């Protein structure tokens, strides 16, 4: 939905900035183009100058007129860096849009690397370009690509399905314990020992809102999803637990007495943020795929009232638990042109702007109070501790 | 098929965005698939430009791999004049497209749109952004710029200046108030400030000038045959190669070689006693070909800098790279990774190495004084304030720059002596 | 294309150099800019027209990592008479692989540093003996295929040779065979007759072999620097010539006859 | 270049009559090489492909001989049929291909004499078998030049074949010292072999070439010479220790 329009978001493989943090012992090879080069180069950032896992293998010219030869040389670049790299046990090829037009064959390259390479090197491959994804959209890739070969377990588990920090995913495993059993099992591990056991009755715990294709990779292994609104407020954050112990079984007892002090403990975060939001207008482009999530927190909480909450990428069975929260008045709009939802910020002058980085500094340059949604993904803001932080991202109400 | 992780130059057509976001007017309308919009962040960020860049990704998916993508550069263009009304309009693609072939000019000369349309052949696998910035001034030079009567005063064109360029925005101001106090009136800047307007207006000037030869040489040269204009070799980064540029532009011109210095202190703050522990430092230099042959000759020649090392990424001027690298005794390094200067540096371990952010980086990985002179940086290294690189000024500004990490090895190293001594 | 790319093929040493190089100082003489390409592998084409060899692209190219970005006009392209630019493709010394592979690249080398852009006039002096899938690499490009040609029967026959190949090679493009040019031959009556039983076109020449003595004059072609009485006519000659081919004339199509067709006698 | 009518039979004629005669497969596409030898240009050769889009026969049973004189009783070749192809169809893979397809078990000596104009820089198969004859040259500037890529071709098939070599025959059109200093450059040899009454009389060339007309080499005596190359004493020595030169000495006349 551009109408075939300029659609700001980023191909898929700006997801992987983060999830060489988060999988510590993944290594990442993609072979897009100078341009995906460039574009990990630059949104990665300060990433580059500490031996990042980011192989951005150019396909040069000789790649080109020729198949069989492009991929027997990746091979040969590919056992060239475990040569350089012998500490990796998962090699993550990617599919990037030089790699799709040229038809490269990444699921046989990652067969046949895996194939020489052995359990040593469990090397993966997925796709993560702008053809087909969309920022966010490569890390459920990513995930999506480790999720057939994570060991088969009938056993009722439960599974933390998200690249959040360790100051919350840890929080988030320690009160799970809290009140339920916690048979928790961070999908996105930390290192190859903790492989998790999916499968049928591994029901998994979606906290990562633009993980969309996940769900269906994780239903295929039997592992149902949780209709529990997103954890990233007052709400999503304690639907979100309410939901997750009930699937365990919980007493409402024990989950208002783990719960107690993280409710006092963002009431008051949230709150000393919130005059800042205290009755404006807002306006979701869609860069990320938070927004609903942070619409369902931010204009019930903080009083920041919802114009149009865009999204480059909607989902009905996943967004649902949150989209419950959401208020009907805001625009469901899906993503379009930026010219499009442009003209609507100019007609409708939202006081916070929430948009891409590109729009960002315009818009800001426009009189639009702007907080760029590309923050958020770094910033450890997806649990109870941090909603005020969230909060308080949001605010910006920068004086000159 | 190189494993890549830090590539000095980006793709070209980053390049022809970089001239089209430079000069005011010209929408460079892209081929490209959803998400290489990318490069709109360089200069919305680093370069803090405000409005967002006048180019039109059409940004195709799944959905669009066939004629559809024809349709949507179809749509591109005849929006982007309606609705980015420019009066002069580029075409082209990226990577992907370039490999779906769409015939971009075909296209553009479909719609037959008034305003002139400049076609775009960037080959976006073997070249780089440097290239890509210098064919796309290359080909709305030929197509915009035709010959015309001389300014009656004698005046010059100021070519190469790019948006999202090393200190680029700075050094036009210091060039143009050199240039106007010898008395020479800058006829028009491009591609930095110039409007299509001025771009047919380049032909009325006497002698073009060629601040950044990465982006202008093309220009220039064929500015020599189509114009019948001489351009000026030596880029005036340091006080000798001021002061070359000086009398070169006076001989071309005709006016006397006049230039006030009175803000020149570089001379006297280097020759001071302080400045006694600079000479024979080792330094390593890299990046911009211009950039670092000019730098090399302040270093050796005006501030007592022992040249260990010099290297380049420019392979387009690898020539004069190596020429100079034969001047200065050493072997030039005309490499594209950082993991050849890397073990350059390491082996050769120069006090004072400068260069790419990177040079910085592994410099600060290798605790080692690190400095800025070249093109690829980041949002810090484009200051707010006045620092030109070229000029008076602009030796003042690459002494302060430079001496900077070593004041501050030295302050370190003298507090690290101090306060600490043997125990017992 | 932007240029008259003309295509001087047929045989080895008989007039075609010579021919490409009198005709481009013709279309100096008549003012349009002229790219004369020497890609026969004798590195002679442009010797006349500059007075001197000249480095050819494939020496350069090889003294860098064969990177053609490295290199720049006024370093393997020459200026010559009446500011004529010229270049120069060095054959493979037996290098295998491909024996037009060079001339490819210095069709490369041109576009890119925007050599092929401005000039009017391109003869691309490509060398016509052999017929092998580099002679016709840049027959692509050309748009009027000149062949030069002798009395000699031997001549004649490597003349239909050239019509068979570039005829193949316009069988997937609009390049027309210009029309045979006689080189220094005398009597044309068997040359007329032949192109009339081809129905080629026996574009006219200048028929003594001694206009210049060789060497073209000690270098000074006969546009160039030559004030002898019969290089007066020669010049008539060749100005026709370069007005022909500017103006542009009928579209003329030879069949290729066959070997035995051709007066074997 | 050079029309070969007045070598490929005034070299080794001799030898047909001396030894098993020989089939003198000489690369002249136009006809005009070896023809001299046989009763006239005969340019059926051949051509016809009988065997579908292959060589007729397969291997054919010595079926054309085409008789002559003074015991030729041999073959001529020489079509560019195929025209196309870069390294792969036509100079890659030459319509004659390998020179099995005939049957030089039954036909063992053959005469190359290629025109010499470095042709297939691809395929370099051919133009380099047999060990009796070689590529002939003449005495022009670009006749020398382009014997001296013959030479630095045949230094480059050194490894080839049997690099049988034994020099060649600087084909003296005129008494031009050129070729002289030229192959002692090179360290070559030259003798002498002057084509006279050949191209201009080829109606009586086109049956019997000049050693067999009128016995024409009674006042153009050249028979003794080549029965010092050819024949008995074959020239075996060393090969004439051939040197190649680059363009610039190529160039050691004003050209
Ligand atoms: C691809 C272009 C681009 C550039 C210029 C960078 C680096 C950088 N991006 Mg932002 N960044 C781009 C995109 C993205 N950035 C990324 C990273 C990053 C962060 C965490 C931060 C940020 C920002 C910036 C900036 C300006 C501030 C900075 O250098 O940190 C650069 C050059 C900066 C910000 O948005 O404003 C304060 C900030 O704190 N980006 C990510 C998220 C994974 C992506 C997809
Ligand atoms: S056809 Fe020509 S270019 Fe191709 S390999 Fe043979 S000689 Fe070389
Ligand atoms: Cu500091």
């Amino acid at each position: 939905l551009k109408e075939r329009g300029q659609r700001e978001v980023f191909c898929g493989l700006t997801g992987i900035i983060w999830l060489h943090r988060k999988m510590q012992d993944a290594f990442f090879l993609v072979v897009g183009s100078r341009t995906c080069a460039h574009l990990l180069q630059s949104a990665a950032g300060v990433m580059i100058f500490a031996e990042p896992r980011f192989g951005t293998a150019v396909l040069e010219e000789k790649d080109l007129a020729g198949l069989a030869d492009a991929n027997a040389e990746l091979d040969r670049e590919v056992d060239r860096l475990l040569a350089r790299r012998p500490d990796i046990r998962q090699l993550f090829l990617v599919g990037s849009c030089p790699s799709e037009v040229i038809k490269l064959d990444l699921h046989r390259a990652a067969e046949r690397l895996s194939a020489h390479h052995g359990p040593a090197v469990r090397v993966y491959n997925f796709s993560g370009s702008g053809i087909e994804t969309t920022f966010t959209q490569g890390e459920d890739a990513c995930l999506a690509s480790i999720v057939p070969t994570l060991p088969a377990t009938e056993a009722r588990e439960l599974l933390l399905v998200g690249a959040l920090p360790d100051v919350v995913e840890d929080q988030a495993v320690s009160l799970l314990t809290q009140l339920g059993i916690g048979p928790v099992r961070c999908l996105p591990a930390h290192h190859a020992a903790e492989a998790p056991g999916v499968g049928p009755n591994t029901v998994f715990a979606l906290v990562q809102p633009f993980l969309g294709d996940t769900h269906g990779a994780l239903t295929r292994r039997g592992a149902r999803h949780i209709a529990a609104p997103f954890p990233f407020g007052e709400e999503g954050t304690t639907l979100w637990l309410k939901a997750i112990a009930d699937e365990f079984g919980v007493s409402a007892e024990t989950f208002e007495a783990v719960t107690a002090a993280p409710r006092a403990r963002a009431r008051k975060a949230v709150a000393a943020a919130s005059e800042g939001l205290r009755g404006k207008s807002v306006f979701f482009l869609p860069d990320s795929q938070l927004e609903p999530s942070l619409a369902r927190f931010l204009t019930r909480e903080c009083g920041m009232s919802a114009v149009e909450v865009g999204t480059p990428f909607l989902h009905r069975g996943i967004l649902g638990p949150d989209l419950d929260l959401l208020a009907e008045g805001p625009v469901l709009s899906e993503g379009q042109d930026v010219e499009r939802q442009l003209d609507r910020v100019r007609a409708a002058r939202p006081d916070l702007t929430v948009c891409g980085l590109g729009l960002a500094n315009p818009l800001e340059a426009e009189g639009f109070t702007t907080k760029w949604a590309i923050e958020l993904v770094f910033t450890p803001v997806h649990f109870y501790e941090q909603a005020g932080d969230l909060a308080g991202l949001f605010s910006r109400p920068v004086r000159r | 098929m190189k494993l890549t992780l830090w590539t000095y130059e980006g793709p070209p057509h980053v390049g022809a965005m970089r001239v089209a976001t430079g000069m005011t007017g010209m929408h460079y309308v892209l081929h490209a698939p959803q998400g290489d919009t990318y490069a709109d962040l360089l200069f919305t960020m680093i370069e803090r430009r405000g409005k967002r860049p006048p180019v039109s990704y059409t940004t195709f998916q799944a959905r669009d791999l066939g004629s559809d993508t024809a349709e949507l550069f179809q749509s591109a263009c005849r929006d982007a004049y309606e609705r980015f009304q420019p009066q002069a309009i580029m075409v082209g693609s990226s990577c992907t497209a370039e490999l779906i072939q769409d015939d971009t000019g075909g296209l553009a000369d479909a719609l037959s749109l008034p305003v002139p349309v400049v076609h775009l052949e960037l080959p976006s696998y073997q070249r780089k952004e440097n290239f890509g910035a210098d064919e796309s001034f290359l080909q709305i030079c030929r197509k915009l710029a035709r010959p015309m009567e001389r300014t009656e005063k004698v005046s010059c064109n100021l070519l190469g200046p790019t948006a999202l360029g090393f200190r680029h925005r700075d050094d036009i101001l210091e060039v143009t108030r050199l240039l106007e106090g010898m008395g020479i009136a800058v006829n028009a800047v491009a591609p930095m400030g110039a409007s299509p307007a001025d771009i047919a207006r380049l032909g009325a000037a006497h002698f073009n000038v060629l601040l950044y030869p990465e982006t202008g040489e093309s220009a220039a040269r064929w500015a020599e045959k189509t114009l019948k204009q001489p351009y000026t070799k030596t880029v005036p980064i340091g006080v000798g190669a001021t002061r070359d540029f000086v009398a070169e532009v006076a001989a071309l011109a005709g006016v006397a070689p006049v230039a006030d210095d009175s803000r020149l202190r570089q001379p006297w703050w280097s020759a001071s006693v302080d400045s006694t522990y600079l000479t024979g430092k080792r330094v390593f230099l890299f990046g911009d070909a211009t950039h670092v042959i000019a730098a090399a000759r302040v270093a050796r020649d005006e501030m007592g800098f022992e040249v260990v090392g010099m290297g380049c990424y420019n392979r387009e001027f690898a020539r004069p790279m190596r020429a100079a690298a034969k001047g200065y005794g050493l072997e030039a390094l005309v490499t594209d990774d950082y993991l050849e200067v890397e073990e350059a540096i390491q082996a050769l371990a120069p006090e004072l190495i400068l260069g790419t952010q990177m040079e910085r980086h592994i410099a600060k990985r290798l605790g080692i004084p690190c400095a800025v002179i070249s093109a690829p940086v980041h949002v810090q290294d484009f200051p707010a304030r006045y620092s030109p690189q070229m000029g008076f000024e602009g030796a003042n500004v690459l002494f302060d720059t430079w001496i900077h990490p070593l004041t501050m090895g030295l302050e370190e190293h003298l507090l690290t002596m101090f306060r600490e001594d043997f125990e017992f | 294309t932007g240029a008259k790319v003309f295509a001087v093929y047929g045989k080895g040493g008989i007039g075609k150099s010579t021919t490409s190089s009198n005709l481009s100082a013709a279309f100096s003489i008549l003012g349009k800019r002229v790219l004369q390409i020497g890609c026969d592998p004798k590195h002679d084409s442009t010797f006349t027209l500059t007075g001197s060899l000249v480095p050819t692209v494939i020496d350069v190219l090889k003294d860098v990592d064969f990177h053609p970005e490295e290199l720049r006009p006024e370093d393997f392209v020459f200026e010559g008479f009446n500011g004529v630019m010229c270049v120069e493709a060095g054959g493979p010394p037996a290098g295998t692989g491909c024996g037009g592979y060079v001339v490819g690249q210095t069709v490369k080398l041109l576009k890119q540093h925007h050599l092929l852009d401005d000039t009017d006039v391109v003869i691309f002096d490509v060398l016509g003996d052999v017929v092998c899938g580099g002679f016709a690499a840049p027959l692509q490009h050309a748009d009027q295929a000149v062949v030069v040609t002798a009395n000699d029967f031997d001549s004649i026959y490597a003349m239909n040779r050239i019509i068979a190949a570039v005829q193949a090679k316009s069988k997937n493009y609009k390049v027309r065979l210009a029309g045979c040019v006689a080189n220094r031959s005398r009597a044309t009556d068997e040359v007329d007759r032949f192109c009339k039983e081809t129905n080629f076109r026996r574009l006219a020449h200048m028929p003594d072999l001694d206009a210049i003595r060789r060497s073209r004059l000690k270098k000074k072609t006969l546009f160039e620097m030559d004030e002898d009485q019969d290089v007066l006519a020669a010049r008539a000659e060749y100005i026709r010539l370069a007005e022909s081919l500017w103006r542009g004339l009928d579209p003329i199509d030879p069949h290729s006859l066959p070997d035995r067709e051709i007066f074997e006698l």
